[PDB]
């Protein structure tokens, strides 16, 4: 309810090919962006904190 | 840990890794991305930048 | 006259422990007066009745419960199930049922297709033939009420509360869960002068709630809620009477086994600062110490008078200390704060002379810390300056049973890891001032970070950390998990540390602790001398450590002590005198042609007899022996001991040393030592 | 080589920030310098809004919740087994079954 | 290196976070503890030995002194004794308030009870700002009424058999040793063999008033209601406990009451009983006003302010309830039975039957829904509940589709439940907003236009003109919209009416309505029957079946129909049909049982109603704006020339879903045979056995309490708009400013939160803002302009009239609280005479009348001297004087400039001919007691004082007395340098109270007028001398009054 | 620096948020009045240069 999230499997036919030619023609430009380590990142200190605490 | 290729090597370890094997973990990954995402666009990036073009 | 107390209480076991004496009550020589109540059901059907209801109504409608009249209830099969039930020996029907229903149940011949049973069937309902029905959809108060008046509360659902559950057919024809401690078999006491319960009521003007121990402090939180509920609505209408008014009551015209050893009583100790500087007195502040041991009070021989907690040198006695680090803190009486004392003489707030006046809290608590589950070592997390060397030779000093609790070989402090770097951590971060831009030096560093009142500026530490971070991140982190790892090997040990995230970055193994001690610590670090890099330095350090240490709730560090140590003289006191060989017993790994010891136990003959007959064997290890002075490493392939196996009988040692008597094998432990 | 990272956190929460333990968590406080606060109120939103919601309490759809865990696929039952042995409960054998007992399907029936 | 400082860290006492237990406190609040029983003595003085006696001597043998014989004494036996402040000394209680006042001799320190608010800054341990000494007085005088706030009980007597008395009646108390409280109790049980004073006393006393001597035994065998006794006590305590058992009694109430309001509050459904004979006189107070209620009601209603999620959780509560005392209840295939009967082509396109079904969804929960709405009619003055916008049309939709029709369909049945007044307007746009295009009505601007959405006609303001005047829709344009607007104004269900409630003891809380009222948004018809039938005679059932008949209209309208087959148009006439003759139980169910219920109901909610009046289409009439006040604005004294603008808006929007409310309105069934009577006795019993409304009224009482104690307080050290006496005005006090009040009225609301037990909000919503002006008021406004305002009346406060009494008697007993009162005189004397500095001869003191003094100010300049020449300083008048003779010191002076006035003025005090009176006002003092036959000097003491004098704080004030004497001693000579200017020696008394007399030194008997009971002979029994002389022997009142819980005298037939 | 330091006026942005009193005012509707006005003042920020 709260973003343009995306959910897909290992099939080449489940993504979705409309955005990323959208993406990438111009004038339109795109920008990748990826986390590295995510399950090392997300920890007690920061995260699992808040959000428990909030949940 | 069980390694069958090293006999001998059989032991436990204590990490703080996030499980990879649950139920949500790319669920809150993704909510987490879009959460501190918008935290960036709408509050950090206007007060640690002043470049007009850039806010 | 019923008199309710903040605790589970049971036929037997309440009677066999000192409840009342433990709460306080005077001796009451015979016994006969005094009754217990067995309350344990009733909480276990109060958790299965929360599970359903909301607590506020089950809690209101269980206060008008009166104890001293007896009913139960009688629990009914289904709606088919009952008329089978009654198909079968025919005998149970009641003269209520209906004339053509009796008769056609007396058929004796197969009614299924009859139709006239059949619309009798549908036609039937069990509010006929029982009036007091629950439904399953009754209230929590229709149960009490009708509990209350009357013997026999039929029902029938098992969520209900306030009386034993009795069967009404056979358990063929109930489907219903095997609830066996409130149900029992199909087939089928007096009251003395004062009768002592769990749960207090208000049914009759003769029911008492016993105070002097404060609603806060109770320990079973299911009776802590209860009472809360009950205080906070029906405060105005409750009996409050003393524990000596309760000895009175008990004593006015006569007056003119298995043993649990971590069960401790603790009393909250009241006190005043007192300065006395001149001739005259003067009142500075009034403390209350929490938590604090009956028996190291006892020992430690303390009465109601003046003292002084300070030695010629001008530091903090040992006694005293070690009272403060058993108890739980200090919090002011006037303004209800947590008080931390300061440990220096420094003129403000020294205090030199206290005045004891009285204990208030008395109850039973459990030094069980809850998570030491499994045998494990043990990892303490404690900030700078707080008594380190104190606490460590305060607990070489004792030895009980000729144990010696606590050697010191057996503990790490938290600057070995530090130590073992050629170049060390302190002096490795004491060149922050090369990397830091406009500083030139650590002297102006310090000056440039801390303020004219010694406190950090935000900003500066901010920046300060960022520079300290990849350091303490980098290299600390590789070198503790080898000493964590090469530790473990050798042994189970007691680790100090600085912060949890260091231990959670080395990946420590083990149980892991929290703790904190009611002192200012920084004027420690101001004051001592002998330091590297400066008091100044050592107190950056310490602000360092205390960002780098994450959000989590440290626990008082009395809650170590009192495991550590009350039980060993708890046994002391029932074991002095017995045969060290029949009450003596240890275990250990056993290998084939050798024995290296594990844990050591000190337990009665009995406790020792039934730990015989164990399987000890289901474990399994490996070893690696050297030739030193005989030394050996133990490595544990599996799951660890279970700390129930040796039971809340018996004390044990909570730390070894791996070394046999002054080659790889896979070894077996076994209760190989004995009378 | 996996696990034995972990996050470098250069800003973290000022600890004076964090009230006493509710259970065994803390609630942080709206004064806070830190930026978590606006993940703290996005994530208390969403689980207030989830907890308002007539389908949440649907029992069929717990059953689907609860179903869904369960699979074909091994879950580490071992060390349940160790566990619930030191706990002394008793789990049956299902002995004579010709099916494998390192199933999450095993391990409910048990 | 040596700091210092940094151990200097402070410590905020009171900490403010983001605060969600509101609807916590709301659902359910803390009860005060006001019945607390004392069994011991009702004193709060006690008499101490400061010196011990001169047993033995060598002038009197040892037998003549009784402390040689071990003959116990009611007071103590020494050369010295003075009177000290120590509240519940000898009580045995129940509970203990902790608002305890202890103070130790005057030979000790008492400086920690003057330095407990606002001496945060204070360095020292043994120095207190004289700034805020008023501060910390009256907050002492607050602890010691809150923990003097008891009951006296009555224990037990047993008659005297020995010759001592004439048979008299002793009573008894319960603790571990009585021979102690024997002998203190009664002073004239002692014999007299000897001459000393004690012994004088005593046979100076009467003889027959001693023990018990009045009781009400009104049964045989049970225990006396009341006695009145002679014992030891005294008058501040005795005065405050017969005030606080005067409004307890005041609030007592008996159970025939009880039953009278249970009835009348059940409404007969629920039949109680009481007994009828002879009682033991209990005590249940639990009657309060209505001023009360209100203020409480309106504290609520400030607490709760724009907030929805406070509010909520209380309309799902009321719910719960509805749910389990209704006997409407869902049916759960009424829809599809009625709806699988409709004839219908298989080879069309389109199902209205199917597209309807799938439109609904009918759910069990769906009536959660529909209950929260009806509970949302007692909550429109705060809550206003509206139709969720999801609801609507996306694109505001088209008649052209038959799912818009439907949409149309739910949302008009749905509209009317709602208490929103917008929901005419809102219900007629829906249909405009669909028929755009097809048919043209004339609008106001171009802003709200025929296809604006719907859910945006939300204010009185955006009214079109052609909804309220129906001539401007054309009949031959807009014929369907003309018929719609005209349905809306001819059928709109019409506000009714009910009572609720007893008043009698529970009170009235209602606000802007008359009390004992509830309104209703529907008309209310009570039925007549107990076995209900189907019923179609409703203004619902009216609505629905105008709804059908308009949708009927519309197909068959020739514009329309052409563009359907014949088939579908049959079909959907079918499907309107079986609609408007669906058999719901819903509609009749709303018309005669649903007020009654909410009547039952409403007297046991923890948050009372709260409404204001519902208007049909009356747009003049629409509230716009409900305000509350709890400040004041400049000068503005009256409430009622500053409520309309120091006034905060509240209230909020809840939405709704349309589809659940409908799905109710149209499936509800009753159960199969229904007796209206025997089903609600059976329901509504259960819920008649709580006491929580009688906790309730309590916790109202205490917050009023608290309130106008708060005010009253605040006013001695600010200035305020209400009336009120000072008696503390002698005492220094700063300039206060918002701040300063703050901090006091935390510190009060704290002590007061501590003294009754209560751990929940009291006096926070009000400490939010300046309390130095406090007000409380609340209004409404219409559309038309017209204002309606509520301003409470204030009732009394007990305990801040004992509060005021506490402080008129300490001013004149305020040496006894260890507190001196005028200036003191620094110079040297020195002679061998035995006054008292406490009361120095006269000739010493000057004062600013006194020829030849000096007095300084503001403007001091030093000159220092040359060549032999003496320093001077310069006078206020203008001219310089040396440093000699009598000078006038205000105090500040001094401490602004502590290190060079010590330096160039120590020697000349100490050696030289100066003497200077600092003017101070009160302050704390010393005493220490030197034996008159050596030499002394109390030049350390008073340099000690002068030098640790210091710009923020100082020291108490050190004085330096001799020993009184019963037998010749001999002389030596003492100096002395400090005195007072008046008499502060009111604590003395007794000096040698066991020999005869007193030879040398201060003189002091027995004080006979704080006995006048005993040494008067010809007084009334009952006289006290307050608030000059504080009486140490009075008459006492003690009862055995029984508190049972309500169910235990109370008892409801099952 | 030196008006901050020798002035006695004390800012405290705890008197904002002890005055709105908002966590959420609600958590229905998206738009929240005393939660924008919070958000766009951000008390917490303590430069005040």
């Amino acid at each position: 309810h709260m973003n343009l999230s995306t959910t897909s499997g290992s099939a080449v036919i489940e993504k979705v090919i409309p955005l990323g030619v959208y993406a990438s023609s111009p004038p339109n430009q795109s920008i990748n962006i990826d986390i590295s380590a995510c399950d090392a990142s997300i920890t007690w200190d920061f995260f699992l904190s808040v959000i428990m605490a909030a949940i | 840990v069980n390694d069958s290729f090293s006999p001998g090597n059989d032991f436990t370890h204590m990490t703080t890794t996030f499980p990879s094997g649950s139920t949500a973990t790319s669920t809150e990954h993704t909510a987490n991305n879009s959460t501190m995402m918008e935290t960036f666009l709408t509050v950090w990036g206007p007060e640690h930048t002043d470049d007009p073009d850039v806010l | 006259a019923y008199i309710a107390v903040p605790a589970v209480v049971d036929s037997r076991s309440s009677e066999a422990i000192g409840l009342l004496e433990s709460f306080g009550v005077d001796a009451g020589a015979d016994a006969n007066d005094v009754s217990y109540q067995d309350h344990d059901y009733v909480l276990d059907q109060l958790q299965y009745m929360l599970d359903g209801y909301e607590a506020g109504d089950v809690i209101d409608a269980l206060v008008h419960k009166n104890w001293l009249h007896h009913s139960v209830y009688c629990l009914l099969p289904p709606k088919s199930q009952l008329l089978e039930y009654w198909k079968s020996n025919p005998s149970a029907i009641p003269d209520n049922v209906d004339r053509r229903l009796r008769k056609r149940l007396m058929l004796k011949k197969d009614l299924r297709k009859d139709d006239e049973y059949n619309q009798l069937a549908r036609a039937f309902k069990i509010s006929d033939v029982y009036a007091p029905l629950i439904s399953s959809t009754t209230s929590p108060m229709t149960m009490i009420q009708n509990l209350n008046q009357g013997e026999i509360v039929y029902t029938t659902t098992d969520r209900v509360i306030g009386a034993r559950i009795l069967l009404y057919a056979p358990r063929k024809y109930y489907a219903s869960t095997l609830s066996f401690t409130m149900t029992k078999c199909i087939i089928p006491v007096p009251h003395s002068r004062f009768n002592v319960g769990t749960f207090p009521s208000i049914a009759t003007p003769k029911c008492f709630v016993m105070s002097g121990v404060d609603i806060e402090s109770i320990p079973n939180e299911f009776i802590k809620l209860f009472y809360q509920r009950v205080k906070s609505v029906h405060a105005n209408i409750l009996n409050d009477i003393s524990p000596q008014i309760v000895s009175d009551m008990i004593n006015r015209k006569r007056l003119r086994s298995h043993v649990d050893v971590y069960k401790v009583d603790v009393v909250d100790m009241l006190f005043e600062v007192v300065d006395v500087a001149d001739g005259l007195r003067n009142v500075s502040r009034k403390l209350t110490m929490h938590t604090v041991p009956v028996c190291i009070l006892e020992m430690l021989g303390i009465e109601i008078a003046d003292y002084c907690i300070r030695q010629e040198d001008g530091m903090l006695t040992d006694w005293f200390l070690l009272l403060t680090m058993l108890s739980d803190g200090l919090t002011d009486r006037r303004t209800h704060c947590q008080y931390l004392i300061n440990p220096s003489s420094v003129p403000p707030d020294v205090i030199l002379n206290i005045s004891i006046t009285g204990f208030i809290n008395r109850h039973t608590i459990d030094v069980m810390p809850d998570i030491y589950d499994f045998v494990k070592p043990i990892g303490a997390v404690l900030p700078k300056g707080s008594f380190k060397s104190t606490i460590m030779r305060v607990l070489d000093s004792i030895s009980i049973l000729g144990i010696q609790i606590m050697p010191r070989a057996h503990v790490v402090d938290s600057d070995e890891v530090g130590e073992q770097m050629e170049p060390t951590f302190e002096q490795a971060v004491m060149e922050i001032y090369k990397g830091i831009a406009g500083v030139d030096s650590l002297d102006d560093l310090i000056k440039w970070v801390l303020n004219s009142d010694l406190i950090p500026h935000d900003d500066r530490l901010g920046q300060l950390f960022q520079a300290f971070l990849p350091l303490a991140k980098d290299l600390l982190a590789p070198m503790a998990r080898k000493f964590y790892d090469n530790s473990m090997s050798e042994g189970r040990l007691l680790t100090f540390a600085h912060a949890d995230s260091e231990l959670l970055n080395a990946n420590y193994f083990g149980h892991l602790l929290r703790l904190k001690i009611p002192y200012i610590t920084e004027v420690n670090l101001m004051i001592r001398k002998n330091r590297e890099g400066g008091e100044l330095f050592q107190l950056v350090l310490s602000y360092l450590y205390k960002m780098y240490a994450t959000s989590a709730q440290p626990k008082w560090f009395g809650s170590l002590l009192r495991l550590l140590i009350c039980p060993w003289l708890h046994m002391e006191k029932l074991i002095g005198e017995a045969d060290p060989a029949s009450t003596s017993a240890e275990i250990g790994w056993h290998i084939p042609r050798g024995f290296i010891p594990y844990v050591s136990i000190r337990a009665p003959r009995l406790v020792i007899e039934e730990l015989m007959e164990k399987n000890w064997g289901q474990y399994h290890a490996q070893v690696i022996v050297t030739d030193q002075l005989v030394s050996a490493k133990a490595v544990i392939k599996g799951n660890h001991l279970p700390v129930k196996l040796v039971s809340r009988f018996a004390c044990f040692t909570l730390t070894a040393k791996y070394e046999m008597r002054l080659a790889a094998y896979s070894a077996r432990l076994a209760f190989r030592s004995d009378l | 080589q996996e696990y034995t990272q972990s996050p470098e956190i250069k800003v973290p929460i000022p600890q004076k920030d964090w009230t006493g333990p509710i259970g065994e968590i803390r609630i942080l406080k709206d004064t806070t310098s830190s930026i978590a606060r606006y993940l703290y109120r996005t994530w208390y939103l969403a689980a207030a809004r989830m907890a308002a919601q007539p389908r949440t309490w649907d029992p069929l759809f717990q059953a689907i919740m609860r179903s869904q865990y369960v699979t074909a696929r091994g879950g580490s039952g071992a060390a349940l087994r160790e566990s619930l042995y030191a706990i002394n409960v008793s789990l049956p054998d299902f002995k004579g079954l010709p099916v494998k007992a390192a199933t999450k399907i095993f391990q409910a029936a048990q | 290196e040596f700091i210092s400082s940094w151990q200097n860290h402070p410590i905020v006492q009171v900490s403010a976070d983001v605060e969600n237990k509101k609807t916590a406190q709301l659902l359910h609040a803390d009860t005060p503890r006001l019945v607390t029983w004392d069994a011991g003595l009702c004193t709060s003085f006690k008499i101490v030995p400061i010196v011990p006696a001169q047993v033995p001597q060598d002038v009197l043998a040892y037998t003549f002194f009784t402390s040689s014989y071990a003959i116990q004494s009611p007071f103590p036996e020494a050369a010295v004794s003075r009177i000290v402040v120590h509240t519940r000394w000898a009580s045995n209680v129940d509970f203990d308030r902790d608002s305890s006042v202890i103070m130790a001799p005057p030979t000790e320190n008492n400086i920690h009870l003057f330095k407990q608010l606002l001496n945060t800054e204070t360095l020292s341990v043994r120095g207190a700002n004289p700034l805020m000494f008023r501060a910390n007085v009256l907050h002492m005088l607050l602890e010691f009424v809150l923990d003097n706030l008891y009951l006296n009980r009555h224990t037990g007597f047993s008659q005297d058999h020995t010759p001592f008395t004439e048979g008299a009646n002793l009573r008894s108390l319960p603790g571990p040793d009585a021979e102690k409280w024997y002998s203190i109790m009664y002073p004239t049980r002692m014999g007299t063999p000897n001459v000393s004073k004690i012994c004088n006393f005593v046979a100076s006393c009467v003889r027959n008033r001693v023990g018990r001597f009045d009781r009400a035994q009104m049964m045989n065998g049970a225990m006396s209601e009341w006695v009145d006794v002679f014992e030891t006590s005294d008058a501040l305590t005795v005065s405050i406990r017969g005030r606080w058992m005067a409004r307890l009694a005041r609030m007592n109430i008996n159970p025939t009451e009880i039953e009278w309001a249970l009835t009348e509050c059940a409404q007969g459904y629920v039949t109680v009983t009481s007994p009828y004979a002879p009682s033991v006189n209990r005590l249940m107070p639990y009657r309060i006003s209505n001023a009360e209620r209100q203020i409480s009601q309106i504290i609520r209603i400030m607490n709760i302010g724009n907030n929805a999620t406070v509010i909520q959780p209380v309309l799902q509560d009321i719910s719960v309830l509805l749910q389990r005392i209704s006997p409407l209840q869902i049916d759960p295939t009424i829809i599809s039975n009625t709806m699988s009967t409709v004839s219908e082509s298989t080879t069309q396109t389109l199902s209205p039957a199917s597209s309807i079904l799938g439109k609904l969804r009918p759910s069990n929960s769906d009536f959660s829904s529909f209950r929260v709405a009806l509970a949302g009619w007692l909550y429109n003055g705060v809550v206003t509940t509206v139709i969720d916008d999801s609801s609507y049309p996306k694109d505001g939709g088209s008649v052209t589709s038959l799912e818009n029709l439907w949409d149309f369909f739910i949302l008009a049945l749905a509209l009317p439940l709602t208490t929103d007044p917008c929901a005419p307007v809102k219900a007629f746009m829906t249909l405009a907003n669909m028929m755009v295009g097809f048919e043209t009505i004339p609008m106001d601007n171009q802003i709200y236009t025929q296809s604006r959405r719907a859910s945006a006609f939300s204010t009185p303001h955006t009214w079109p003109r052609c909804f309220m005047n129906i001539q401007l829709i054309s009949p031959i344009d807009a014929p369907i919209l003309r018929q719609w607007a005209e349905i809306i104004h001819r059928y709109w269900p019409n506000p009714s009416q009910i009572r609720y409630g007893a008043p009698n003891v529970f009170g009235s809380a209602n606000l802007f309505t008359p009390p004992e009222v509830l309104l209703l948004p529907i008309d209310h018809q009570p039925a007549n029957v107990t076995t209900p039938t189907l019923d179609f005679t409703n203004e619902l059932t009216n609505w629905r079946a105008r709804v059908c008949e308009l949708m009927k209209n519309l197909v068959d309208n020739q514009r329309y129909q052409p563009g359907w087959t014949q088939s579908l148009v049959s079909s959907m006439r079918g499907t309107l049909d079986k609609l408007k003759l669906i058999k719901s139980m819903t509609p009749m169910y709303l018309q005669q049982l649903a007020p009654v219920e909410l009547a039952v109901i409403a007297p046991m909610l923890p948050f009372p109603p709260f409404q204001v009046p519902y208007v049909r289409l009356d747009r003049d009439r629409v509230p716009t704006m409900v305000g509350v006040t709890r400040q004041s604005r400049d000068t503005i004294t009256q409430p009622a020339l500053s409520l309309s603008t120091t006034n905060t808006t509240v209230g909020v929007p809840l939405a709704l879903d349309a589809r659940a409310i409908t799905v109710a309105l149209l499936s509800g069934k009753y159960p199969p045979d229904l007796v209206t009577n025997v089903w609600y006795a059976d329901a509504i019993y259960p819920m008649y056995a709580d006491t929580e409304v009688f906790s309730n009224l309590q916790r109202d009482m205490i917050t009023c309490e608290a309130v106008q104690t708060l005010v009253t307080l605040v006013a001695q050290i600010s200035e305020t708009q209400y009336p009120v006496d000072r008696y503390l005005d002698w005492i220094p006090s700063l300039r206060a400013s918002a701040a300063t009040a703050a901090t006091f009225a935390e510190w009060v609301n704290t002590s007061m939160k501590t003294a009754f037990d209560l751990s929940d909000m009291l006096l926070e919503p009000l400490l939010s803002g300046d309390p130095r002006m406090t007000q409380l008021a609340i209004q409404y406004q219409q559309y038309n302009g017209r204002t309606f305002n509520i301003i409470p009346e204030m009732p009394g406060s007990v305990i801040a009239d004992c509060v005021q009494l506490t402080a008129e008697v300490f001013n004149h007993e305020y040496n006894l609280f260890g507190i001196a009162r005028g200036d003191i005189i620094i110079g040297r004397v020195q002679s061998t005479h035995l006054w008292s500095p406490l009361a120095p001869p006269p000739d010493l003191v000057f004062d600013r009348d006194t020829p030849g003094v000096h007095i300084f100010g503001r403007d001091c300049r030093i000159s220092f001297g040359m060549n032999g020449a003496a320093p001077m300083i310069r006078d206020e008048t203008g001219l310089m004087v040396p440093f000699e003779g009598n000078w006038i010191f205000p105090l500040a002076l001094w401490q602004m400039n502590t290190r060079y006035f010590n330096q160039q003025f120590d020697a000349w005090i100490k050696t030289g001919e100066l003497r200077i009176r600092i003017e101070m006002g009160a302050y704390p003092y010393m005493l220490h007691y030197y034996d008159p036959r050596q030499y002394a000097n109390a030049w350390n003491l008073t340099s000690a004082w002068l030098e640790e004098i210091t710009p923020t704080s100082i020291p108490s004030v050190p004085f330096m007395v001799p020993i009184s004497s019963d037998h010749d001693i001999s002389s030596a000579p003492a100096v002395q340098y400090i005195i007072s200017t008046e008499y502060n020696d009111r604590s003395l008394f007794c000096t040698n109270s066991s020999s005869p007399q007193t030879i040398a030194g201060p003189d002091k008997h027995i004080p006979v007028e704080r006995y006048n009971i005993l040494t008067n002979p010809d007084a009334p029994p009952t006289q006290i001398q307050l608030p000059e002389v504080v009486d140490l022997y009075n008459v006492v009142t003690r009862y055995a009054y029984e508190t049972p819980p309500i169910t235990a005298v109370v008892m409801g037939v099952p």
